[PDB]
RNA sequence: AGCGAAUGAACUUUAAAUAUGUAAGAAGCCCUUGUUACUUAACUGAACGUGGGCAUUCGAAUGUAUCGACACUAGUGGGCCAUUUUUGGUAAGCAGAACUGGCGAUGCGGGAUGAACCGAACGCGGGGUUAAGGUGCCGGAGUGGACGCUCAUCAGACUGGCGCUCAAGCGU
């Protein structure tokens, strides 16, 4: 959803006599700014912990920004779709430079594959394969096989759209 | 129970008794009393019409009437009112009478001490 | 007889700020942060930051 | 001018105490809260129909 | 604070420059317009300003 | 939610959501004492006579280009659609209530004509920016960008026609 950044959201009930000193809730959210994180994380207390926004203030909203974003790295991420059958549990792969990354790949390809929505997603957790075998995704691991090659035919060469006639006929080697 | 005339009373309508029972338009209301019988009590009530008001007149007698309370914050306001501003005046301080519509919160710190943050995930598996 | 911005016309703003032509000179919107080495964020709060 | 002065300077002394307000507590083991906000600016931004 | 909002008159802003979002009678969470933006509102009202 | 508290939606320490009546001082407050045509065993209450002090938070917020009473004068008594809550029946539609918003008495932008629905409500002009809706052509504006899926012997179009298929289709 746009440019999603990582939040960590840290929240806690408001302080009683009776009840002081809460347990900060903490919790990674996915989320374009900072009033959705905030939003989606009480989205989350109200169903785990029963804790409400009327009742509770948020402690910290920190991003949390990739160790190492110049390295290609393999993402496994579990989540539960609500379909109009019921929830249902999946995990899928991801060849991504960065947790974001692979999270806004994982929007688009249930956007296309299972028309899911941003309402209808809960992104369990997000892990990283550091071991190689681990992916279990076939297309992953095509790209994780040995000394991988591939040419590319038929390329079509960026000509300009407002260069509505042109003279010679193009080529698709290059 | 004994009731005046010109007195604040709610009513509440139960189901044991069904002689004289007034509509559920006037189910959990409030009225003033202007008539008082042997069983019923005459209290206008206030209703509601397109842009408008128009008072009712309607008998409800003993068991779903009772008077209200509304209006004994207005007796305690007023006291607390006058004994505070008695204080202050002998005392020769300023202090605050009315009421404040509480004002968001200000700024603290909270300790990570002993109240280390728990990581959570949507669904609570265990 | 006619409004005219004092963001724009600053004739206008000395009118109704005396203050800004000693503002604009005197650089305070450009004005530079305390000297001295900060230090490094705590440890724990890296080790919370990128939890599980 | 004397308040300009003054007001100026409350702006510039209000931003740097809540920035090192949030650096400290950073540093010692905590999580300072910031004051919620006093003041809204409210757009309407439909139209007077239905 | 009564008084001093109270003399100023409502501020009449123009269109923002830039246009709304493309679903703007929708709420902010959802990627729209309505309800509570808090600090990004700057930015409207620089649109709107 | 808990019942590592008792007890058993009818359990409850706590407590939603959601709507709707009443009160927020000067036309006010409290208490003490006499009278009355009333009332009750009895100032038990009610009314008429008491006293005090509070006009520099006079007792929340916000708005306030104002409201009440009296008197006088024209046009009107349709219904329809939609929403929220509720009851009953049918193979399924459907039937009975209150609610506001509109139409009658409404122009403009979109909506394939209309209508409904979405935007927005109207003096005459110039400039700028948008809403709903759109940017392959008709038609003003992208054959824009990222990721996938679909070849349908009359696909599909947030299609009207032409037409479109690494879309001019679908989801973000």
């Amino acid at each position: 959803m746009g440019r999603l950044q990582e939040y960590q959201v840290i929240g806690r009930h408001l302080p009683t006599e009776a009840n002081p000193n809460p347990a900060l809730y903490r919790m990674r959210i996915f989320a374009p700014n900072e009033v959705v994180a905030k939003s989606r994380f009480w989205y989350f207390l109200r169903g785990l912990k029963k804790v409400k926004k009327a009742t509770g203030e948020i402690v910290s909203v920190n991003v949390i920004s990739e160790k190492h974003p110049l390295k290609v790295k393999n993402f496994g991420i579990w989540l539960r779709y609500d379909s109009r059958s019921g929830t249902h549990n999946m995990y899928k792969e991801y060849r991504e430079t960065s947790r974001v990354a692979a999270v806004e790949a994982m929007y688009a390809d249930m956007a296309a594959r299972h028309r899911a929505r941003f309402r209808s997603i809960h992104i369990l957790k997000v892990v990283e394969l550091e071991k190689t075998e681990d992916v279990k995704r076939p297309y992953i691991k095509q790209l994780v096989a040995k000394n991988l090659s591939f040419p590319l035919p038929h390329r079509v060469p960026k000509i300009s759209t407002k260069k509505i006639f042109s003279a010679k006929r193009p080529s698709t080697f290059s | 129970r004994t009731y005046r005339v010109g007195d604040i009373v709610d009513i509440k309508v139960n189901g044991a008794v069904q002689k004289g029972m007034p509509h559920k338009f006037y189910h959990g209301k409030t009225g003033v009393v202007y008539n008082v019988t042997k069983s019923a009590v005459g209290v206008i009530v206030y209703k509601r019409v397109k842009h408008r008001y128009i008072e009712k007149r309607i008998n409800v007698r003993i068991e779903h009437v009772k008077p209200s309370r509304s209006r004994e914050d207005f007796l305690r306001r007023v006291k607390e009112n006058a004994e505070l501003k008695k204080k202050a005046k002998a005392e020769g301080v300023p202090v605050q009478l009315k009421r404040q519509p509480a004002m968001p919160r200000e700024a603290h710190t909270v300790s990570i001490a002993d109240n280390k943050p728990v990581t959570l995930a949507p669904v609570a598996y265990e | 007889v006619q409004k005219k911005n004092p963001l724009r016309n600053k004739q206008i703003m000395l009118r109704l700020n005396p203050y800004a032509s000693t503002f604009a000179k005197e650089k305070l919107g450009e004005v530079k942060a305390e000297e001295g080495k900060p230090p490094k964020v705590p440890a724990s709060f890296k080790e919370l930051l990128h939890e599980a | 001018f004397k308040r300009a002065e003054k007001y100026v300077k409350e702006y510039r002394e209000q931003e740097r105490e809540k920035i090192r307000l949030a650096r400290i507590a950073k540093q010692q083991g905590s999580f300072h809260i910031p004051a919620e906000a006093k003041l809204v600016f409210v757009i309407r931004i439909k139209g007077i129909n239905k | 604070f009564k008084q001093a909002a109270n003399f100023l008159w409502p501020f009449k802003l123009s269109n923002p420059n830039g246009g709304f979002r493309p679903r703007k009678f929708k709420h902010f969470i959802e990627g729209g317009d309505l309800g509570n933006r808090e600090e990004h509102i700057n930015a409207l009202i620089r649109a709107m300003n």
